[PDB]
């Protein structure tokens, strides 16, 4: 994250470090969603452009972190992966549409102060929510800026873009299942997300129920933090019915 | 390595 | 049914720093 400031302890319980086991390193963020269930970016796992192609095994969930590098004894937990889903429509070839994918956990994590599991939208929710100028939560250890990574997980607050503005920001094709959000060039505010915190969480704070819902997912942008760029973010909501039916069926 | 080791169970 | 009520923030009814801008911008 670029231009944030360091989370508070347990303000983002649903963070979960996708981590790398050889070599050891930071993969992308992801968000849990059940104590079984982690959502991400479906780049994060598969992306034949950089030769990305993990297997169950190659990776590890951590959950309840706060610290990027310290192993948090007794306050993280570590999971292994059960079973992988991409969505079977992600377009990583033109776009990166529909972002988006699910991993099952061997086993179910325990909540605590630290870890906790964000809210899905329903399709109220993304109505009332998803307006240009209201604002969301991006969260990650990504680096600090664009070309350095932070002690601690880094928190924005960045308002959701009309479409059109959007649009005119970028040679890419946007489709209806992507938004952007991040400050215009006048406004005086800045931050973006930046390598490392795809995968990981937009969220929303409902005002008529006071619970936090996960909006978007950490897709691209343009570089980080750039005037006059965006970023692009999968909208969670568009793709629930894959969400739902990955979750019913397994 | 950047990242303090984990214990041996999870690798 | 208890997704996304943190247990730090609004399970003790504390505000994070920085949620009421998120407030503030939901017209
Ligand atoms: C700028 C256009 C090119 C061709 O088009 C596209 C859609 C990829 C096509 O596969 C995006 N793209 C890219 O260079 C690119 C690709 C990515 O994953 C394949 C990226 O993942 C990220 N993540 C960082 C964290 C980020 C930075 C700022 C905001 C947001 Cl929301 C996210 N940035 C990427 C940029
Ligand atoms: C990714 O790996 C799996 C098995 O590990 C393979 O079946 C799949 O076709 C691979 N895709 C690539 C390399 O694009």
């Amino acid at each position: 994250i670029v231009e944030g400031s360091d989370a508070e302890i347990g303000m983002s319980p649903w963070q979960v470090m996708l981590f790398r086991k050889s070599p050891q390193e930071l993969l992308c963020g992801a968000s849990l969603i059940s104590d079984r269930w982690v959502l991400t970016a479906a780049h994060c796992l598969l992306y034949p452009p950089w030769d990305k192609n993990f297997t169950e095994n190659d990776l590890l969930v951590r959950i309840g972190k706060h610290s990027r590098t310290r192993y948090e004894r007794n306050i993280e937990k570590i999971s292994m992966l059960e079973k992988i889903y991409i969505h079977p429509r992600y377009n990583w070839r033109e776009n990166l549409d529909r972002d988006i994918a699910l991993m099952k956990l061997k086993k179910p994590v325990a909540f605590s102060d630290y870890i906790h599991p964000v809210c899905l939208p329903d399709r109220e929710t993304a109505a009332s929510l998803l307006q240009a100028g209201y604002k969301g939560r991006v969260t990650g250890w990504g680096n600090l800026k664009e070309t350095g990574q932070p002690s601690v997980l880094q928190v924005v607050n960045l308002p959701i873009v009309e479409r059109p503005v959007c649009k005119d920001s970028t040679r890419i094709r946007i489709t209806d299942n992507m938004f952007c959000a991040g400050y215009k060039p006048d406004e005086g505010k800045r931050g973006d997300a930046c390598e490392g915190d795809s995968g990981g969480p937009f969220v929303m704070k409902s005002p008529f129920n006071n619970r936090w819902y996960q909006m978007g997912i950490v897709s691209w942008g343009e570089g980080c933090d750039r005037d006059g760029k965006y970023g692009f973010y999968t909208h969670v909501f568009r793709l629930k019915k894959w969400i739902q039916k990955v979750i019913d069926q397994f | 390595g950047d990242f303090e080791e984990i214990p041996e169970e999870y690798l | 049914a208890d997704c996304g009520l943190r247990p730090l923030f609004e399970k003790k009814s504390l505000e994070d720093k920085t949620e009421r801008e998120l407030l503030e911008s939901y017209i």
